[PDB]
């Protein structure tokens, strides 16, 4: 079977599963967009922002 | 078991043939909500007096947590609000809906609730244009006679604008989006007896279906691309259709070179900005809004829709072309190149209604006999 | 007669996901103090809202115990002066409009809080203002206190030449000409009247990656669904 | 008549996984 | 010291459609300042050579800064 | 000339592009739902089926090939008989009022 | 009002498939792009005149705005 199917009949099929399966993968999904954007919004803004000047004083 | 009403939408008949012009007539139940969601959010810190209220909304801009966002989300949020509108209100006209008299009528007298609520929502917080365009707008009133300057002092609580007149409209106006609230149940009300109707103009009763999964997912698309379309403002361009000049506290004694009100009015300020004339010119503006109760006994062709009119295509996309002139016509100062463009197109507006779009049906009933 | 276009300028910030260079806002702050404090009444902002921007906590409460503010009734009945503290706004140079004009050609300074964004160009504007001031041209004459500039409206402003090359210095010790005075100024005024550009990107950023990504899955789900009758063959069989 | 009647072939609309007639469902379907 | 603007300034009033605005300039200079008793000005032609300039200003400044 | 017009028209409507006809495509007000009851089996089943792929392909906004289409000398004005017929009647329930 | 006593139906027949029986998008860029097309030509020459002209009178509007301050020979 592939993925799918093998994800379907997991966690797909019950409905009581399948809102358990939201929030957790919500839950850490909100754990790497944040570092993603705030790394982007770092590295466009490089040498601008105040972490950036946050060691001289 | 009150729940059953919701027939009306879940297993409500619906036909199949439809565009997403139609989302736009939906997105007003989610433009109303989502305003005065974050409208009242907002007024939990704004006050009701002049010397307290631009620094009320700073209050808000600066200090509160994220509450800098709800000033927009409420601000461009009321201007997506007419974007859906008049393309709501151009598409009847261009496939027939107006024959529904019981509800056109309805169309209307939500509209002039809006452009008496969304002006008072301009002025609360007292840019310097809220003021001017506070007189500019009400001193019309004073054109009428024996009355005129009667009313005009009783709303202004005296004799001109001042802290009363703030006072009067944030209750006026934080109360008649819950009147729109109710009277868009009566504008559903009056369709639920027959339903929508068709681009083409035919009864589909044949070909209706139901709503739960198909327009419901639908309206959510066109919700979707309504709030990208309303971040976008807010995240990257607040400062767009918004005069700048509503940021600069208000004061009597210094008008601004240029005045204009919000970017809206103007298919209609421009209007009466054509008139040299005072009052001749009001009972226009009035008129140019109120035609449209006008327009179903002005049905000429036995069909309905104008899918099948190319004639009244060519007129009618070209009545949009005049309101996108009259729109940024008014949004100009006044000089001789573009007063001879007012006199011109604000009289287009009232000619293309009251004689050449019923011509086209008198024509095109005789084109194909009958 | 005539108005005047500011150019489009480039800008560390002009970008759809260009924040500001916090380093130029923190020169620009100086530029207020020495200069501009003494007629431009900012009220609308205090030394707390420069933490976390440009300044830090004890650097910019040394700014508040600088200077001195009309705070407390005393028990006796009277009011006094004390060192300002963070949540004291920015001093107010004079206590009503009337006597900045009267200790002016009789015209009033505008405040900077929000003059970027009630200025058709702001910053362009604003920047070329300063680096507009010029010779008057043939055939124009002018009043006492005011001078030229084709920027401003009317070309006839009662402001008094502000900036000139080296009219002060800054604490890196950067080169305080004319320009780089300009520069961080408008950068900071930008920030009077958005204290939420560095936030407005990222949640301007989070926007798409988001919509971005669901507006297919959803523009999916609609065909999900529609595909049922999008496709869909009908006939007609009569006797 | 009843008999006469006919369906038509979607297999210009199918999804990949089924467009052969001799095969069967269940195998694909989880994963559809 | 020295500001970098004057120095771009300089090198642009060299460029096409400065100079053409300059020459133009000239001529209101003198078509007024020849004259007696008029209600002119090159306020006309000042600002079609700015908005030249400072185009040319434009495009650079900040690579210095 | 004129009769060169109509045939044009009757082209840049559209609804010869979706299998329907003229009358088809009417205003339904009280006077034309009398007439649409008033029609025969074989001719009003003839009406839905015209109506009901017409409607399917304005929802794709698909049309049928250029073959299917509809011309105008077989534009069939069935239903000016059973119409003018009712509206006979309403001027003479009129006017006997007066 | 709601199903059951609309109007009248005879001799019709309806085939329709599952979703889960068929791709979402099939024939998506092929079929649908000369239908952007046919539909575009059957809308453009009525649509566009308007706002063509619209793109004149901003245009002419502030070319003849422009020139009436600048001043005259005189
Ligand atoms: C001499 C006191 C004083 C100084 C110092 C001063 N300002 Fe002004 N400012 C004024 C006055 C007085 C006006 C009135 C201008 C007018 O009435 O048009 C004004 C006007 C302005 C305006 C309004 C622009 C407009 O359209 O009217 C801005 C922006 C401004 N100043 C910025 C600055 C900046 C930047 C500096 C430092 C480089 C500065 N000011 C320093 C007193 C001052
Ligand atoms: C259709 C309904 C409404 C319209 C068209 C409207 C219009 C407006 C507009 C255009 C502004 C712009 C002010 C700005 O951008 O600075 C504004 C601000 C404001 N709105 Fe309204 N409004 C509506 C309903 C409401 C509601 C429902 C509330 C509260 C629940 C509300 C409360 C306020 C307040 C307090 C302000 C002042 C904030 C400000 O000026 O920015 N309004 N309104
Ligand atoms: C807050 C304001 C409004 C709300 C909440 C609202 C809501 C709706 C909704 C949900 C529909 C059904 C969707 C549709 O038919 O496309 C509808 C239809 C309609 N609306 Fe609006 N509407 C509003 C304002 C207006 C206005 C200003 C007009 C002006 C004429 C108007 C005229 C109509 C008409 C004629 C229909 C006919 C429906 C059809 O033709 O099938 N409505 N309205
Ligand atoms: C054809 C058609 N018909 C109807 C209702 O008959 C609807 C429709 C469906 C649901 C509606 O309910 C809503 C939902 C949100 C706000 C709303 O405002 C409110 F609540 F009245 F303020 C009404 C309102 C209208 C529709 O979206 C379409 Cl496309």
């Amino acid at each position: 079977p592939t993925l799918t199917a093998r994800l379907y009949s997991l966690l797909f099929r019950r409905t009581s599963t399948f809102a358990l399966t939201i929030v957790v993968g919500a839950l850490f999904f909100e754990r790497a967009f944040d570092q993603g954007a705030d790394a982007i919004y770092e590295h466009i803004n490089e040498g601008k922002l105040w972490k950036h000047i946050k060691h001289k004083y | 078991l009150m729940k059953i009403v919701n027939n009306a939408f879940i297993d409500l008949p619906a036909p199949s043939n439809i565009s997403s012009w139609w989302n736009f007539g939906s997105l007003l139940g989610i433009c109303l909500i989502l305003q005065i969601l974050t409208g009242l959010f907002l007024a939990m810190h704004y006050t009701s007096d002049t010397t307290t209220a631009f620094s009320s909304v700073t209050h808000i801009c600066r200090d509160v947590n994220y509450g800098w966002i709800i000033r927009y989300m409420h601000a461009n949020g009321a201007s997506m609000f007419f974007i859906c509108l008049y393309m709501h209100v151009g598409r009847g006209l261009y496939y027939g809906s107006y024959t529904f008299l019981e509800t056109w009528n309805i169309g209307v007298i939500l509209l002039l609730t809006v452009m008496a609520t969304a002006f008072m929502g301009y002025v609360l917080p007292w840019g310097q244009m809220s003021f001017w365009g506070a007189t500019v707008i009400t001193n019309l009133l004073s054109a009428i006679p024996y009355i005129g300057t009667n009313l005009v002092e009783w709303i202004w609580g005296g004799f001109s604008v001042d802290k009363a007149t703030l006072t009067r409209f944030f209750a006026f106006h934080f109360i008649l989006p819950f009147i729109i609230m109710a009277i868009a149940m009566v504008h559903l009300l009056f369709l639920h007896e027959t339903g929508s109707n068709n681009p083409t103009g035919i009864s589909s009763d044949v070909d209706k279906i139901p709503f739960h999964p198909y327009y419901t997912i639908k309206d959510i698309l066109g919700a979707l691309l309504l709030i990208l379309a309303l971040m976008l403002l807010v995240l990257f361009a607040p400062d767009l259709l918004g005069d700048p000049d509503n940021y600069t506290p208000a004061n009597p004694l210094n008008t601004p070179p240029h005045i204009k009100p919000e970017w809206y009015f103007l298919f209609a300020y421009a209007i009466l900005r054509s008139i040299p004339n005072k009052l001749g010119g009001v009972l226009a503006l009035a008129f140019s809004i109120l035609i449209l109760a006008l327009i179903p006994l002005l049905h000429t062709s036995k069909q309905r829709s104008m899918m099948f009119r190319p004639l009244s295509q060519c007129l009618f996309w070209a009545l949009v072309a005049d309101l996108l002139t009259l729109t940024w016509i008014g949004g100009q100062p006044v000089e001789h190149p573009y007063i001879t463009i007012g006199q011109l197109a604000s009289v287009l507006y009232f000619l293309l209604i009251l004689v050449l779009m019923p011509t086209a049906g008198t024509i095109e009933n005789k084109l194909l006999k009958w | 007669d005539l108005e005047l276009h500011p150019p489009s300028y480039p800008w560390s910030h002009r970008g759809l996901l260009s924040s500001l260079d916090h380093t130029s806002i923190r020169r620009g702050f100086q530029v207020y103090k020495q200069v501009c404090s003494s007629c431009h009444s900012m009220d609308y902002v205090a030394y707390r809202h420069l933490v976390g921007v440009c300044y830090t906590e004890d650097e910019a409460k040394a700014l508040a115990e600088e200077v001195e503010v009309q705070d407390g009734p005393n028990e006796d009945g009277e009011m006094f002066m004390r060192p300002g503290k963070l949540s004291d706004y920015f001093p107010k140079p004079y206590p009503n409009p009337e006597a900045a004009r009267a200790a002016n050609n009789g015209a009033l300074p505008p405040d900077l809080s929000y003059i970027v964004r009630a200025r058709h160009g702001g910053e362009d504007y604003v920047f070329s203002l300063l680096t507009g001031y010029c010779e008057p041209p043939t055939g124009v004459s002018l009043r006492e206190g005011l001078y030229f500039n084709p920027y401003f409206p009317g070309q006839a402003i009662g402001m008094a030449p502000p900036i000139y090359n080296e009219v002060l210095e800054f604490d890196d010790g950067t080169p305080a000409t004319m320009s780089q005075v300009a520069k961080d100024v408008c950068t900071f005024l930008r920030w009077a009247a958005e204290p939420e550009h560095d936030h407005r990107k990222r949640m301007g950023l989070k926007m798409l990656l988001m919509m971005g990504l669901l507006l297919p899955l959803v523009y999916a789900m609609k065909r999900h669904k529609w595909s049922v009758l999008k496709s869909r063959k009908l006939a007609y069989r009569p006797p | 008549s009843h008999t006469d009647i006919k369906v038509p072939d979607f297999s210009d609309y199918r999804r990949p996984e089924v467009l052969d007639s001799t095969k069967s469902s269940k195998e694909s379907s989880e994963a559809r | 010291l020295v500001d970098p603007l004057t120095t771009v300034r300089e090198q642009c009033e060299q460029l096409e459609k400065c100079v053409k605005a300059r020459e133009r300039l000239e001529l209101c200079d003198e078509r007024v300042s020849s004259r007696s008793q008029t209600e002119e000005d090159c306020t006309e032609e000042l600002l079609d050579f700015l908005h030249a300039r400072d185009h040319c200003v434009a495009h650079k400044l900040f690579n210095s800064l | 000339w004129l009769e060169g017009i109509r045939k044009w028209y009757y082209n840049a409507a559209g609804f010869n592009k979706l299998g329907l006809m003229r009358d088809d495509t009417i205003h339904e007000n009280d006077d034309v739902k009398e007439a649409i009851r008033r029609l025969p089996e074989n001719l009003y089943d003839d009406r839905v089926f015209r109506i009901k792929r017409a409607l399917d392909l304005s929802m794709r906004q698909q049309i049928l090939p250029k073959e299917q289409w509809t011309k105008y000398e077989e534009d069939k004005s069935y239903l000016e008989p059973y119409l003018k017929e009712v509206i006979r009647e309403r001027k003479e329930r009129e006017e006997w009022a007066k | 009002r709601q199903f059951g006593h609309l109007t009248r139906v005879r001799h019709v027949i309806t085939y329709s498939l599952s979703p889960f029986e068929q791709r979402a998008f099939p024939h998506y860029f092929s079929k649908g792009i000369p239908n952007v097309l046919r539909r575009t030509r059957a809308c453009i020459l009525r649509v566009a005149p308007p706002f063509v002209a619209f793109y004149l009178v901003y245009t002419w509007g502030t070319q003849e705005f422009e020139k009436s301050k600048r001043k005259n020979p005189a």
